């Protein structure tokens, strides 16, 4: 019961995740982190970029109008 | 090494994901 977010994994891998636009982008960190790595994408350091607007995993992905046509770079740090 | 869809930044993560992140974070927000 959610949409298909779209992100850009620094490595150049353009893909998309299956979280809800209303979520706080953290649930997303759970997925993307599970897809890339709990070291290179640990929900903790999990953050995204939409139009230069970083998005801490504890913020709303929808707050950054993250559409499927566009993507948000998934930046993280250990 | 990690051509199987796995970067890891060989331990650069923060700087490599912040550097890489920004570079592609601007997918389109600076007329170019």
């Amino acid at each position: 019961m959610a949409v298909t977010i779209t992100l850009k994994t620094l490595q150049q891998q353009t893909f998309k995740i299956r979280m809800e636009p209303d979520e706080t982008v953290k649930v997303l960190k759970e997925k993307i982190e599970a897809e890339k790595g709990r070291d290179a994408f640990p929900v903790a350091g999990q953050k995204l970029i939409y139009a230069g607007k970083i998005l801490s995993d504890d913020v709303p992905i929808r707050d950054y109008r993250i559409d499927e046509k566009n993507f948000v770079v998934v930046m993280v740090t250990k | 090494f990690g051509r199987t869809g796995l970067p890891d930044l060989s331990s650069m993560t923060e700087e490599e994901q912040i550097a890489y992140a920004m570079q592609m974070s601007l997918q389109g927000a600076e007329f170019g």
